[PDB]
This record gives structure tokens, C-alpha cells and sequence, in this order.
């Protein structure tokens, strides 16, 4: 139909046109033969169309169209913000035979006897990851292919992150369906929201601190407090350690404690406060605080322990 | 109050292809009876002008088909949803 | 609802003049046409109301 050849387009002029033939070779769809005719040295719209006469002379179904959107998002995988869940199991449940069919089977049928009108593509890629792509619906709309939801899945692991775009009507849906295809009994979300998947995948993992150990100049100038400086930073290396750090961008804290200094001495409630720090790349900024001499040598725990908490979220009362 | 102005050239475009419809098959005694059709037409569209109904709201009629398909349609998904879902 | 009364005895406010039969028999084809028409117009009117209700009841119940 012509909403398809849309969704192509659309796809295709998303995509940029220097990494354009990798991405088509990826997706394997259109024979090789039928790639040297089209000239890619023309302008771009040129070859859009081209493309899609081409793609339209074949027979295109939505699923072709879905496997290329997983593919584009993939390679992108930064212009979303996403999410973690953590599942936990019984202590009475042995260890399960994790199955990609059963998997599948099972996570199609819970959503068909959900809803009615909804649209699930899989991609299984290396280092064992699922991708899913759902494209939502009810009985009475057809399925929208202008919000879709990504959710990406490691076998046999309690952890699965998720593209926060329109599954706020549907989210304990997607909750159960997870929980239920795995073979899990609880499902929570985690305190952690972030633009980077490295960096998320990184943390959860707890896998950013590799450092193993194993047996296998102008005398006129005298530095006065010297002492003061070796010390801050030996307590900045102590504490903030020496690999490199992940790359976040965002952190907030919420505060309902009272205020202690003649000046509100009789007040007996809370002041409440809301504080953003925001960054380029959080966690290298502030390991550079101490020895600028903006803040004091040790700094406070709420903010030496982002990657160790494994949180970005926090509330602290009195 | 009297009704608005859309359904009154509906109810006259109408007219005028009803005697259209009805002019084509006439062979003998062409202008007089069509002029005596404008003049009733005419007519009961001043009818209908000096008549008062109370007021009622509504679009075009030339999408009545697609609209009650479609209609037809939700009605019959939402049914079947609401079925599996009961039984569920 | 109410000019439809008013539009039926428009029939024999009108046969009283006229009595030529072919004039008669078109006067009585396209009264009947018209009457239909009508007819037609305002149950599909109603009905097409009642499954729009019907449609946003039914949604808010499965929602």
C-alpha cells in the first residue's frame, strides 16, 4: 500500500547519506544486484526516490520496514531517553532453560490477548541482546507507526532497558508481558534514567573498573600549603579512583530537611528544595571540584556515589 | 428558529436532480410542466423558510456511507474485544 | 419530526389543483421519491448518532 512506501521514505530520508549504504547492506532486503544500478553520487533526493521505486517494484511488506527502523535505531541509539527495570524470581524456582522461540511465542500472545491491534518485530543480536520493536494499538485504531516502543532484553538476566516515548498509558502492560515471557514474578523500576546505553549498560553491570592486579622547574618558587595539596589529592584519587568514568549528563535530588544555622530557630518545618545538576559529562566535572578549590577535600556522599548506588533519583528527608 | 442554509441547498440540489432524473425520460409537454416544477419547488422552499423546527446540528451528507462503515466496523471490533476480554 | 406532518398533507393541499393524469401520476412518482428520501435521511441520521454514543461508550468501557 502507499502508507508503507511512506514509512519507507520517511526511514530512508532520516537516514544520513554517508553511512546510507551500510545501512542498506545491512538490511539485507533488496538484492545486491539491484544496489550498483542506483548512482549515489546524485543529490539525495534523487536517490530516495529511486529507492523507493525500486522498493515499491518489489513486494514490501511492513515487516521489511520494521527490521530497517530496528536496524537505523540501533545504529543510532542516542536520540531517546531510556530506562531500566530490574525482575526478581522466587527462591523456591531453580534456575530456568531460557528458549528464543518459547520467549517469542509467549511474549506475541500475551500482547495479542491484550490488546487487539498491535504490531511486534524481534532482531536477536550478539552478545545476547534482544531487541523489540512494538508498535501500539487497541481494537477500535490501527497500529500507529509514528510512536514506537524499544526494549532492549539480555537471556537470562534480571535486567531490561526500555525507550521512554509512549509507553506511559501501556507501561505496567509492557511490565507484565516482560515478567511473564521470562519467567519472572516481580518486576520494579529502577532510580536510573539516562540518554547513553553504554553508559547504562556499564553501571548496571558494574563492569567500568577494570584495573586488576596480579604478578603475571623554577627552584626561585616556593609552594607554600604544599601538604594541603598532596593531600586532596590523594583523597580525590582515593575516592574518585583513576579509570575513566561513565558518561551521564544528569542527576537530581529532592530535599526535605530542616534548616539549621538567631535565623529561623523557632521554625519547626522542613524546607523543602529541588536541585538539578546538569552537564555535558557528569562525573569528570566534579572529580575536578577539589583541586580547582571550589569544594572541600572530601566531598559529600551523595555525590561520590552515583555509579556505586546505581542511582540518579534521590530524596533524602530529615 | 429557522434551519441553516446547508441543508436547504442540499434539500434543493436534490430537488433540482430528482427533476433532472425525472425531465429525462419526458418527451412531450417539455417547458410547462418544468416550469411548473420550479414554481412548486420554489414554493416549498418558502415553505420550508417560513416553517420553524427547534435547531439540530450536523455536517455535510456526502460522507454518511464511510462514516457509518466505519462505525459499522468500531462497533464490531470493540464487541469482539470486549467478548475475549469478559471471558478472560 | 414535525414538518414531515406538514409536507405529507402538502400532498392533497396540491391534488386539489392539478388533474391532468400524466401530471398526477409525476406529481404522485416524485412526492413518493421525495417522501422516501426523507425517510431515509433522517433514520440514518438517527442511527448514526446512536453508534457514535455506542462507539465512545464501548471504547471507555474497554479502556
Amino acid at each position: 500500500d502507499e502508507t508503507v512506501a511512506e514509512f519507507i521514505k520517511r526511514t530512508i530520508l532520516k537516514i544520513p547519506m554517508n553511512e546510507l549504504t551500510t545501512i542498506l547492506k545491512a538490511w539485507d532486503f533488496l538484492s545486491e544486484n539491484q544496489l550498483q544500478t542506483v548512482n549515489f553520487r546524485q543529490r539525495k533526493e534523487s536517490v530516495v526516490q529511486h529507492l523507493i521505486h525500486l522498493c515499491e517494484e518489489k513486494r514490501a511488506s511492513i515487516s521489511d520496514a520494521a527490521l530497517l527502523d530496528i536496524i537505523y535505531m540501533q545504529f543510532h541509539q542516542h536520540q531517546k531517553v531510556w530506562e531500566v527495570f530490574q525482575m526478581s524470581k522466587g527462591p523456591g524456582e531453580d534456575v530456568d532453560l531460557f528458549d528464543m522461540k518459547q520467549f517469542k511465542n509467549s511474549f506475541k500472545k500475551i500482547l495479542q490477548r491484550a490488546l487487539k491491534n498491535v504490531t511486534v518485530s524481534f532482531r536477536e543480536t550478539e552478545e545476547n541482546a534482544v531487541w523489540i520493536r512494538i508498535a501500539w494499538g487497541t481494537q477500535y485504531t490501527k497500529p500507529n507507526q509514528y510512536k514506537p516502543t524499544y526494549v532492549v532484553y539480555y537471556s537470562q538476566t534480571p535486567y531490561a532497558f526500555t525507550s521512554s516515548s509512549m509507553l506511559r498509558r501501556n507501561t505496567p502492560l509492557l511490565g507484565q508481558a516482560l515478567t511473564i515471557a521470562s519467567k519472572h514474578h516481580q518486576i520494579v523500576k529502577m532510580d536510573l534514567r539516562s540518554r547513553y546505553l553504554d553508559s547504562l549498560k556499564a553501571i548496571v553491570f558494574k563492569q567500568y573498573n577494570q584495573t586488576f592486579e596480579t604478578h603475571n622547574m623554577d627552584s626561585r618558587i616556593i609552594h607554600e600549603n604544599i601538604v594541603e595539596k598532596e593531600r586532596v589529592q590523594r583523597i580525590t584519587q582515593e575516592t574518585f579512583g583513576d579509570y575513566p568514568q561513565p558518561q551521564l549528563e544528569f542527576a537530581q535530588y529532592k530535599l526535605e530537611t530542616k534548616f539549621k544555622s538567631s535565623i529561623l530557630a523557632e521554625r519547626e518545618e522542613p524546607l523543602r528544595c529541588l536541585i538539578k545538576f546538569s552537564s555535558p559529562h557528569l562525573l569528570e566535572a566534579l572529580k575536578s571540584l577539589a583541586p580547582a578549590g571550589i569544594a572541600d577535600a572530601p566531598l559529600s556522599p551523595l555525590l561520590t556515589c552515583i555509579p556505586n548506588k546505581r542511582m540518579n533519583y534521590f530524596k533524602i528527608r530529615d | 428558529q429557522p434551519l441553516s442554509k446547508s441543508t436547504r441547498d442540499h434539500l434543493q440540489t436534490m430537488m433540482e436532480s430528482v427533476i433532472m432524473t425525472i425531465l429525462s425520460n419526458s418527451i412531450k409537454e417539455k417547458e410547462e410542466i418544468q416550469y411548473h416544477l420550479n414554481f412548486l419547488k420554489k414554493r416549498l422552499l418558502q415553505q420550508c423558510e417560513t416553517l420553524k423546527v427547534p435547531p439540530k446540528k450536523m455536517e455535510d451528507l456526502t460522507n454518511v456511507s464511510s462514516l457509518l462503515n466505519m462505525e459499522r466496523a468500531r462497533d464490531k471490533a470493540n464487541e469482539e474485544g470486549l467478548a475475549l476480554l469478559q471471558e478472560e | 419530526n414535525i414538518v414531515l406532518p406538514e409536507f405529507e398533507k402538502t400532498h392533497l393541499e396540491h391534488q386539489q389543483r392539478i388533474e391532468s393524469k400524466v401530471c398526477k401520476a409525476a406529481i404522485a412518482t416524485f412526492y413518493v421519491n421525495v417522501k422516501e428520501q426523507f425517510i431515509k435521511m433522517l433514520k440514518e441520521s438517527q442511527m448514526l448518532t446512536n453508534l457514535k454514543r455506542k462507539n465512545a461508550k464501548m471504547i471507555s468501557d474497554i479502556e
